RNA sequence: CUCGCACACGCUUACAUCAGUAACUAAUAAUAUACUGAUAAUUAACAACCAAUAAACCAAAACAACACUAAAACGUUUAUUAAUUACAUUGUUAACCCAACACAGGAGUGCACCAAGGAAAGAUUAAAAGAAGUAAAAGGAACUCGGCAAACACAAACCCCGCCU
RNA sequence: ACGAGCUACCCAUGAGCAGUUUAAAAGAACCAACUCAUCUAUGUGGCAAAAUAGUGAGAAGACUUGUAGGUAGAGGUGAAAA
RNA sequence: ACCAAAGCUAGCUCAACAUACUAAACAAAUACAAAAAUACACCAAAAUAAAAUAAAACAUUCACCUAACAUUAAAGUAUAGGAGAUAGAAAUUUUUAUCCUGACGCUAUAGAGAUAGUACCGUAAGGGAAAGAUGAAAGAAUAAAAUAAAAGUAAAAAAAAGCAAA
């Protein structure tokens, strides 16, 4: 009733949902780590 | 040894041989109260229990009876000019307990010497009486004193 | 309908 | 060719030269001033 | 140990890693870059040591010796003829110890003096015939010796003494090496009567 | 034995403390790979010492009685360790002749780069090994596009370099006019 | 949010995640979940004897230094093997089947300290 | 500090016991028999560098196990702090 | 940086006016 | 509108350099020369421009026919957008129609 | 005046010792758990990591004696194997986490309700209006859309729509 | 392409419900912890982008709750409030 | 008199030439929850691009829009189109090599987003900045030179009456 902690924290949860092992099983995950290489970014995934 | 690749080990291999160790070790005072046999070392990350046991019999020929390491965390806090946190390195710390009863205490390796701290006094007294030979006299007004007359 | 606008926020290096 | 009007300060000195004498505002600033001026003209 | 610079920098004749830099240039600013005309390693004929003349400035026709050079901006620094002026120790109620220093010159004004006619001269490398890099001057046509000049340690190996742990001359030369197709695992092994008798197993590489 | 990471104690007080210089290469390959080994741990006993002191230092607010020692073993330590890497790789190539001793192929990864991969040790064999066989080494058609791309990256960069230099050779030269 | 941009060690995870921070691994767990260590798998450091060895960490500075020849494959041969090759040669012993007696090694794998392998740490 | 002892500090019920509840009658002990584990026998003393230890282990463990022992009998017959002990 | 000339002269114009009134010659 | 307040260093430009002395010498190489070679074998620049002139949209179009092969992705693809919104607003948008 | 100690999850040195605060941080000052600099620290017994196959076995947890309907988490033994070899690696600080904030909000379990933890008022004057609390002459719904609110009251009955939780 | 760490529902694995009234652990009754949010007053750039104070309904079940997993926009989910 | 003002470098843009095209760094660790030496496997895959728009509506249609091998002409011709909007070839022709490459392109609200895809806002895909100025020497800071010119204030509060001025 009082919304704007949407977000509890959970490192099991962040590293199975944003993980780097993720990124790489499915062919649309490998297409966010080769945008985000190419564009530049200091951390490519948690 | 470190940054280097262990042989892998199958049953009835022979010994693993290291000649020329990798790894340094700092021997730094407690911060705190210690028991007389404790003695502090700081040690690398890829350093375990039994290596410092033997670096220490074999090289030094101390006979410890227990080692117990803990790794350190540094801080991640303050932040550069441009605003990217600076982290300092995490070290391991290890203590370790002698075995034959043999007593360590941290030697004071900073003693000052009585005719520095007396040359130092000497020179600072000096320095005192030349600002006061330099102290501007009162009575003259700020008229400089260089000229004559 | 349910109209609301919700508020931003400036920068932080502001 | 980037053109840019580099005597500005002169454009807006030849209407507050007019405008030095009025009361408020309209002395100061080049918005309220012409329309001060043009009225005073 | 090696100091990174910025891409950009200035240099005012102070080491980069002290704090009289660190209070002049701190590191989150950077300035304007100065001309700096390239000078190749080969073209560079000023030293330390060598006696120079200087042309332009409040003193002319002055020689002196040159006691440091700053390659990245072509500065060569005189021994106390450019000269202003400045105080060093500064307190609260006391000043003094009144110090000139020397302020740099670039090498536009500074000319090489040949040892025997001291005048200034246009100097240029020369290949003689016994394969050394001498400069040579172009007046008089005489060459002239590096300037030999005492290292920064300030340690002179020809009066030294050796400490506890310094190592003697003829055991530093002294050679011992027998070179054998044996590795150094298998010359202390065998050294020490290291015996060994079981062999690793296969290993798979992939 | 536990004085060794300290100084002899007429030595603690000395405000500088005067020292050697370090080895150079070329004295270390005229001693014996038993001399070497040997030599090592006189440094190692002398590199531990230094880091006491450096560490006690900050401890008492003080500065080190002079620091090059420790820059001096060292390079000291890099020199021995060169040459008996020169000396063992020399050995490989008389007898195998190979120039790395890790064995390794390039392989063009996921990503579409090219990627030496160092070989790891393993009790089975690749294709009886559950975690290798995740692991993929080939590029898929939609990473043709990706691998253009930086293709086009690293050309702008270059280019942008190039000219670059240009622009300061006019620049200095008509500050310069000495031609 | 959570830092993305962060070291991520054994320390920030639950109590599950442990990840160790470098080490090389001693033993594995036996029956009881006692850890078995193996002994042949610890380091075992070998030492001389450093009383009777006359060398110091520092070397003195009137010392000349030398020209720095790198070791090259081509002159270790040169020194070592050529002149056992060649006095064989002149005197009509070469075989050129059979090289071992010179120091060449066929195959790596008989020996204890391989080379292309890499079998020795240090 | 009895941390280097090392001592770790931690929170669970707190619990007086002599073997039985307070209802048993039999209130008072005779004698114990403790048996050392595996962890500390003379033999891995031995290889651990440790030979005054060897007598260490077996004063300090029955001076830590009768002190309980014999302070659960004083409380289990009312005597506490503040009472201290009379026979 | 404005590129030109007139600008900057004419302004040096300006700066004489202003010198003569604070501080006027005698 | 704050003007500098220091006189800029006068840019001393030399009338008689090379370039300015040579400037337009083999124009009439064509009318002196047996025409051998048009004028419009001098222009040095693009390859797509020397020797041809038209408006903005004319110029997008015949950069692609000639090195559109060779642009790089990011270029070929701003170049697309410029084509199209040059064709609707020439054509779908003005005044005199 | 009373939400206190500890673990899990989370945060990541913000904790400790010493010194400085003209200014930065605290919505103010003193000052320092919160700002700056130097030095130092969490030590395993607790916790994570911590065998495979074949076979015998229909019979609930609720003080479980024995039963109910909704039919129920919770394994031992025999056999064949299992590197046997002191000391492995890792988590141990905190006044803390999610809500733009040093936010009157949100937050699982064990044990206490205290032996523990904390401060409603920066200094005055005692105007109106506004918010919260207590008391009242005679009358007791005459108020008002309605007994809304408040009350020394804390009861009784009819109707409409839905059966009921 | 990325999202079920909030929420709707479900699959795993756990953990809570003290006293009182009754042959009752009966979608019974009184009343806390706990969970919802009826009525009114403050608050309306507020302590809060939905709260505080008083008062209320359930409180052995179609009940609350922790950890983790599943369903993704022409869809998911829904004791239909589009 | 405060607040402020001024500077010219950092670098960038568009081409040309051009090698022929995923740079630099890889000692160790990197697709267990990446950067954690070490155990009986499973491994992998493709299906025409659609629509915003134009026809003043909108259903057939709507250039470029993935894959053309160019230029001068044939030609906006033959043809294809609710024969409307608009779409549009070919046969057949033309094209002499290398150097002469630099700038009637910008100068810190411009030029790339860039001092940088970094801070910071988002669970995630993603979005994404502001920020530099002394001199030959600051190893000349009782340090020096320069405009004292934007709004806003101070020096200096106001005295009947009014689009504030004439
Ligand atoms: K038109
Ligand atoms: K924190
Ligand atoms: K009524
Ligand atoms: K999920
Ligand atoms: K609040
Ligand atoms: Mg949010
Ligand atoms: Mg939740
Ligand atoms: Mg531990
Ligand atoms: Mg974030
Ligand atoms: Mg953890
Ligand atoms: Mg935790
Ligand atoms: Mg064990
Ligand atoms: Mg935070
Ligand atoms: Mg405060
Ligand atoms: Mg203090
Ligand atoms: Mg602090
Ligand atoms: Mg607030
Ligand atoms: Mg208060
Ligand atoms: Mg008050
Ligand atoms: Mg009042
Ligand atoms: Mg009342
Ligand atoms: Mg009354
Ligand atoms: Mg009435
Ligand atoms: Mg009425
Ligand atoms: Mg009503
Ligand atoms: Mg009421
Ligand atoms: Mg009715
Ligand atoms: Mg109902
Ligand atoms: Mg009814
Ligand atoms: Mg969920
Ligand atoms: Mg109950
Ligand atoms: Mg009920
Ligand atoms: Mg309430
Ligand atoms: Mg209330
Ligand atoms: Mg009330
Ligand atoms: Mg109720
Ligand atoms: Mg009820
Ligand atoms: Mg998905
Ligand atoms: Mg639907
Ligand atoms: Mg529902
Ligand atoms: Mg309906
Ligand atoms: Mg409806
Ligand atoms: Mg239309
Ligand atoms: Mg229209
Ligand atoms: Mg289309
Ligand atoms: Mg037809
Ligand atoms: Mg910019
Ligand atoms: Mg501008
Ligand atoms: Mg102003
Ligand atoms: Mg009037």
């Amino acid at each position: 009733k009082a919304r704007g902690n949407e977000y509890q924290p959970s490192n099991i949860k962040r590293k199975h949902k944003h993980g780097w092992v993720r990124r790489l099983r499915t062919p649309t995950g490998v297409q966010v780590i080769l945008r985000r290489m190419h564009k530049g970014r200091k951390s490519l995934s948690h | 040894a470190r940054n280097v690749l262990y042989p892998l080990y199958q049953l009835g291999n022979p010994q693993l041989r290291v000649f020329r160790t990798n790894f340094f070790i700092q021997l730094v005072r407690p911060g705190t109260a210690q028991p007389e046999d404790t003695v502090q070392f700081r040690i690398p990350m890829e350093m375990t229990r039994v290596d410092l046991r033997n670096y220490l019999e074999r090289i030094y020929n101390v006979p410890v009876a227990a080692v117990r390491t803990r790794v350190q965390y540094g801080s991640n806090r303050r932040r550069d000019h441009r605003n990217i946190r600076i982290k300092k390195p995490d070290y391991k710390v290890a203590y370790v307990q002698l075995a034959l009863g043999q007593t360590f205490t941290f030697p004071d390796l900073f003693p000052e010497r009585k005719g520095a701290s007396v040359d130092v006094d000497v020179r600072d007294q000096v320095l005192e009486d030349q600002r006061q030979k330099h102290s501007p006299d009162p009575r003259r007004g700020g008229v400089p004193g260089w000229f004559g007359l | 309908k349910k109209r609301f606008t919700p508020p931003t926020y400036q920068p932080k290096y502001k | 060719l980037r053109s840019r009007v580099t005597d500005r300060y002169w454009r807006v000195q030849e209407v507050l030269k007019h405008a030095r004498h009025f009361r408020g505002r309209k002395n100061r600033c080049y918005r309220l001033a012409v329309r001060a001026v043009t009225r005073a003209f | 140990s090696k100091v990174t610079l910025p891409p950009n920098y200035r240099y005012g004749m102070s080491r980069p890693g002290s704090l009289s830099d660190k209070r002049k240039n701190p590191p989150g600013t950077r300035r304007r870059r100065v001309p700096v005309e390239p000078i190749s390693d080969e073209d560079w004929h000023l030293f330390c040591g060598d006696k120079v003349e200087i042309l332009e400035g409040k003193d002319a026709g002055k020689q002196g010796k040159v006691v440091q050079v700053i390659r990245q901006r072509n500065w060569v620094v005189v021994e106390g003829l450019n000269t202003h002026y400045r105080y060093v120790g500064k307190t609260v109620d006391y000043r003094g110890t009144m110090i000139p220093s020397e302020a740099p010159l670039l090498h536009n004004q500074v000319k090489l003096v040949d040892p025997t006619d001291r005048k200034p001269t246009d100097v240029e490398w020369r290949f003689t015939e016994a394969g050394e890099r001498v400069r040579v001057s172009t007046r008089s046509g005489r060459i002239i010796p590096k300037p030999e000049f005492p290292r920064a340690d300030g340690i002179v190996p020809e009066t030294w003494i050796d400490g506890p742990k310094d190592t003697s001359v003829e055991d530093a030369l002294e050679k011992t090496y027998v070179p054998r197709l044996k590795t150094l695992e298998e010359e202390v092994m065998e050294a020490m009567g290291i015996q060994e008798t079981r062999r690793h197993k296969k290993v798979y590489w992939y | 034995g536990l004085e060794e990471f300290f100084d002899d104690p007429k030595n603690w007080g000395e405000e500088k403390v005067k020292s050697g210089a370090s080895w150079t290469c070329q004295q270390l390959r005229n001693k014996s790979n038993e001399d070497l080994h040997k030599l090592w741990y006189v440094l190692l006993k002398e590199r531990n010492m230094l880091l006491t002191l450096e560490q006690e230092a900050k401890r008492q607010r003080l500065p080190m009685p002079s620091p090059e020692r420790l820059e001096k073993v060292v390079d000291s330590m890099d020199a021995l360790d060169k040459v008996v890497q020169e000396r063992e790789d020399a050995l490989r190539l008389l007898q195998t002749g190979q120039e790395k001793a890790r064995p390794g192929a390039w392989r063009r990864d996921i990503f579409g780069r090219i990627i030496w991969h160092k070989f790891k040790q393993w009790p089975i064999p690749w294709y009886l090994n559950k975690k290798y066989n995740r692991k993929r080494f080939f590029a898929m058609p939609y990473v043709e596009r990706f691998v253009r791309m930086r293709i086009e990256k690293q050309a702008r960069i270059k280019a942008r370099k190039r000219s670059l230099e240009r622009k300061k050779e006019k620049f200095l030269q008509e500050k310069f006019p000495h031609l | 949010g959570a830092d993305r941009m962060s070291k991520w060690t054994s320390k920030r995870g639950p109590r599950t995640f442990c990840k160790g921070r470098g080490a090389k691994g001693t033993g594995f767990h036996g029956r009881d979940g006692k850890f078995v260590q193996i002994k042949e798998m610890i380091p075992e450091l070998v030492v001389p004897e450093l009383a009777g060895f006359k060398l110091k960490p520092y070397v003195n500075y009137r010392a000349p230094e030398g020209t720095d020849t790198p070791l090259t494959a081509k002159q270790l041969f040169l020194e070592t093997a050529a002149p056992a090759i060649e006095k064989d040669f002149k005197a009509g012993t070469f075989d050129p089947e059979h090289l071992e007696k010179y120091g060449f090694e066929p195959t790596q794998e008989g020996k204890l300290f391989q080379l292309y392998p890499k079998n020795f740490p240090r | 500090k009895p941390d280097k002892l090392p001592l770790f500090k931690r929170q669970y019920e707190n619990t007086i016991f002599i073997g039985s509840k307070t209802a048993d009658p039999l209130c008072y002990g005779h004698t114990q028999f403790h048996l050392l584990p595996d962890k500390l026998k003379r033999e891995k003393l031995l290889k651990q560098n440790c030979a005054d230890q060897i007598e260490v282990v077996f004063r300090a463990n029955a001076i830590a196990s009768l002190f309980a022992w014999t302070g659960a009998q004083a409380m289990y017959q009312g005597f506490w702090s503040e009472a201290d002990v009379t026979r | 940086a404005k590129k030109g000339f007139r600008a900057a002269y004419r302004f040096q114009k300006e700066l004489e006016r202003w010198r003569l009134l604070r501080c006027p010659p005698p | 509108f704050h003007v500098r307040v220091t006189l800029p260093p006068r840019k001393v430009v030399d009338r008689w350099n090379e370039k300015r002395a040579m400037f337009g010498v083999y124009d009439n190489i064509g009318i002196l020369g047996n025409f051998e070679k048009h004028p419009k074998e001098l222009i040095k620049g693009p390859i797509w421009l020397r020797g041809w002139k038209g408006n903005e949209l004319q110029r997008c179009i015949r950069k692609k026919r000639m090195v559109g092969n060779r642009m790089f992705i990011d270029d070929l693809h701003n170049l697309n957008k410029r084509i199209s919104y040059l064709y609707k607003h020439f054509n779908r948008h003005g005044k005199y129609r």
